[PDB]
RNA sequence: UCUAAGCGGGAAGCCUACCUCAAGAUAAGAUUUCCCUAGGACUUUAUGUCCUCUAAAGAGCCGUUCGAGACUAGGACGUUG
RNA sequence: CAUCUCAUCCUGGGGCUGAAGCAGGUCCCAAGGGUAUGGCUGUUCGCCAUUUAAAGAGGUACGCGAGCUGGGUUUAGAACG
RNA sequence: AAACAAUCCAGACCGCCAGCUAAGGCCCCAAAAUCAUAGUUAAGUGGGAAACGAUGUGGGAAGGCAAGUCGGCCUGCGCGGAAGAUGUAACGGGG
């Protein structure tokens, strides 16, 4: 696979140990873990992972590509994490990151208290704006999607919680 | 010379303990049924129970292949007008692994008084420990 | 949750200052005496076994004589268990008493009792069956069951079919009752509503499980 | 969603996917081109 | 690209949860308390047979009964009531 | 007096919409519970009146006369065309 | 062949605790291979069904463009299409 067969670059500073089928990526801003599929083994030169299948089957190449992509994300986020941005559209829609919770006002009869997990941190520069960040790309995406699920953008005016990198299907109601 | 039957008074039952960790359910149950019926002895008689006692430990670690952990259904009928009940292999093995082993083995045994007597000799335990150390079972590795 | 064992003494009414009349049942509560405590190491479950009332010594067998003498209680007319938790077992101990002050005014409780026995009853009284027409040519079947099944498929009567039989005299629980008053000098509970059984019958009062 | 026995691309933005042994059509252009075989 | 590896959300439906029954659950479960501790003989030498002494805890019969009940069963009591 | 099916009538959960909102249309999942009273007619049905969250579609010897009825139809009387 | 006049194998003179075979079978119920070698299937398909739909997966003969990629065929085995009334209930069952 072309995604595999390409070695991931380890920047200077992050360590990656391979105890067993487990793989631990320690960095300046996190300690992530990963499991290696039984059909793929690992080895460095000094600072470059080269994931390669064993037995050379199609399943093994698929799994090796998956392990390479996930380990590249792990190294990237443990060295310098990922961040996602949410934008709230519509009047009255406000957001406040207080403590480790997000208090959201999205046109409901009660404000929503979202509790961020231990990996993800949130911040608010403007009321109609959230910036989340973490080392875990998967966990960050999950938190962003669960927040967005509270009020998704509607086609008729775009009101709701949206990604900054998100194109909205717009509509209208011509009679 | 005529062919002799095993006398029930001289049948010698022996105790065995088998570990079910990571074994195929049906492929272990066939061997259990063969041992319980006494089919491995030269005194074998179809109307006599000359089988052995079989202790199954770690019964909740038995395995099925394919997608059977979710697809294998176990049914019951309470004999009430709509009372057909259904459970999963993985729900029942996390709740009653002894019922799984008993259902697997009882279907591979004869159906009658002798069959019930034969099923009485299979002792199934979900953990690593059984209470029959007084009986000193030998490790039957299948 | 630990409860009380009392006797249905009868029904009354309580007038509130605002003029509302409240139907109430009076439960007489002889203070319950703890006879035994069951724990996890000995029985496999935690419970408080309690006795109440009195029983003459010639009606007490030797087994129960010794069972009450092990504790420091006198023989009662019945023995009952309450399944409890830990931290509901702090100041409880054998030979102790559980009185009527275990409940508060306004607390919601469930009352369990033995309903009145009506003997053998037919479909009309036991299952709210409908009667057939009294006079439009109807023959000798007015309060009978009617059809009991179908024709040859299934060719039998299904289980759980509602027929005539013995009615009442069962254990019944009424949930959601309110404590109207707790008279600790008379050793009496007064609860709002109706409770199963006849006057003089044994009733179990527990804190409500709905919570 | 259209649940049909015949599923196929309609516009050029419709992708044919396989998910849990079900053939589906997901489209980014037109939400009305979503299809499931069934 | 929601899936192949991995991780989620998601219904008056399912399993629990609430109520009642329930160890004939022959796998017949558990806990507490209570009762029974005499001699011989004969061999078929073994939970062996017969004779004498014993008759417990308790259960029932019977009676007065019942808000329990077809009959039952169940509950209370029988003079220290 | 029922019991089952689901091809769902209501209530529950979703996709799309020629979905602004309200309300719909349509498809998917879902069988837990619920699911009229009358006038006419022997009627089933149907029409109508007034309700209802809804007044589902079926199977069960077109479920059910050793459970009831006997209005229709299909014995013998009688009459009309 | 679960059960099953008319299907398949086979035409019962009687006896036998003898042997060889037919159809059909050889994990257990239940006699005999948890036999051997090489492949295919992941659907419990096997163990019920069509037009039609699809980068499922194996093989073959070509073709175009040049770190290999594209889309056409012919086929093996699978997938959807596939809703019913007492109870799984469309391998006899366990599996
Ligand atoms: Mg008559
Ligand atoms: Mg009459
Ligand atoms: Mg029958
Ligand atoms: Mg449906
Ligand atoms: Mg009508
Ligand atoms: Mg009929
Ligand atoms: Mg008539
Ligand atoms: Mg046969
Ligand atoms: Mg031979
Ligand atoms: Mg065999
Ligand atoms: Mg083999
Ligand atoms: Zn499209």
């Amino acid at each position: 696979s072309r995604v595999a067969k390409a070695p991931v670059t380890v920047p200077n500073g992050v360590t990656v140990t391979q105890n067993g089928r487990q793989v631990e990526v320690k960095g300046s801003k996190g300690t992530l873990s990963f499991n290696l599929h039984a059909l793929v083994e690992l080895k460095q030169e000094e600072g470059k992972l080269q994931l390669a299948p064993a037995k050379e089957s199609k399943d093994a190449w698929m799994q090796a590509g998956t392990a390479r992509a996930v380990l590249n994300n792990l190294v990237k986020g443990v060295s310098e994490g990922f961040e996602r941005k949410l934008q709230l559209v519509g009047v009255g829609y406000k957001a406040a990151v207080k403590g480790t919770v997000v208090n959201l006002n999205l046109g409901y009869s009660h404000p929503i208290d979202y509790a961020l997990p231990e990996g993800v941190t949130a911040e608010t520069p403007t009321a109609t704006e959230i910036i989340l960040k973490s080392a875990n790309k998967q966990l960050l995406g999950q938190v962003a999607a669960e927040i967005r699920a509270y009020r998704s953008p509607e086609p008729y005016k775009g009101k709701g919680v949206r990604y900054s990198d998100e194109v909205i299907l717009r509509k209208e109601a011509k009679k | 010379m005529k062919t002799l039957s095993a006398k029930p008074a001289e049948v010698q039952h022996d105790w065995f303990v088998v570990d079910a960790t990571g074994k195929t359910l049906g492929r272990l149950a066939t061997e259990i049924a063969r041992r319980l019926r006494g089919k491995h002895k030269t005194s074998y008689t179809p109307h006599v129970d000359a089988g052995d006692y079989i202790i199954v430990i770690n019964a909740e670690q038995v395995q099925v292949t394919g997608n059977k952990a979710l697809d294998k259904k176990y049914y019951r009928h309470t004999e009430f007008p709509g009372g057909l009940k259904e459970t999963n292999f993985e729900k029942l093995v996390a709740h009653k692994p002894e019922e799984i082993f008993e259902r697997a083995v009882k279907g591979m045994l004869p159906k009658g008084p002798l069959g019930y007597a034969m099923i009485k000799k299979m002792k199934v335990y979900a953990g690593s420990e059984h209470p029959h150390a007084a009986q000193q079972p030998q490790v039957l590795d299948i | 949750a630990i409860g009380l064992v009392g006797r249905k003494c009868g029904m009354t009414r309580i007038f509130t200052d605002a003029g509302v009349s409240v139907p109430v049942t009076v439960i007489e509560v002889d203070p319950n005496r703890i006879t035994q405590i069951k724990t996890l190491e000995t029985d496999g479950y935690q419970a408080v076994q309690v006795t109440t009332g009195e029983r003459r010594e010639s009606r007490v067998t030797n087994a129960q004589k010794g069972h009450f003498a092990k504790a420091g209680v006198a023989a009662g007319r019945l023995v009952k268990e309450f399944r409890v938790t830990e931290a509901e077992l702090e100041g409880r101990e054998v030979g102790g008493t559980i009185g009527v002050d275990l409940f508060t005014v306004g607390q919601i409780v469930d009352v369990t009792g033995q309903s009145k026995g009506k003997g053998f009853q037919g479909g009309v009284k036991r299952w709210n069956f409908r009667t057939q027409d009294a006079t439009h040519g109807n023959s000798v079947s007015h309060r009978v069951l009617g059809s009991t099944g179908q024709n040859q498929t299934p060719g039998r009567v299904f289980k759980g079919k509602k027929m005539a039989g013995h009615l009442g005299d069962e254990r019944v629980t009424v949930q959601g009752l309110e404590i109207v008053s707790v008279d600790t000098e008379r050793s009496v509970l007064v609860v709002k509503g109706a409770i199963p059984g006849a006057t003089g019958g044994d009733v179990i009062v527990r804190p409500t499980i709905k919570a | 969603m259209k649940v049909q026995a015949s599923v196929k691309k309609i516009c050029g933005s419709c992708k044919v996917i396989r998910r849990n042994g079900v053939i589906r059509v997901i489209c980014s252009a037109e939400p009305r081109h979503k299809q499931r075989q069934g």
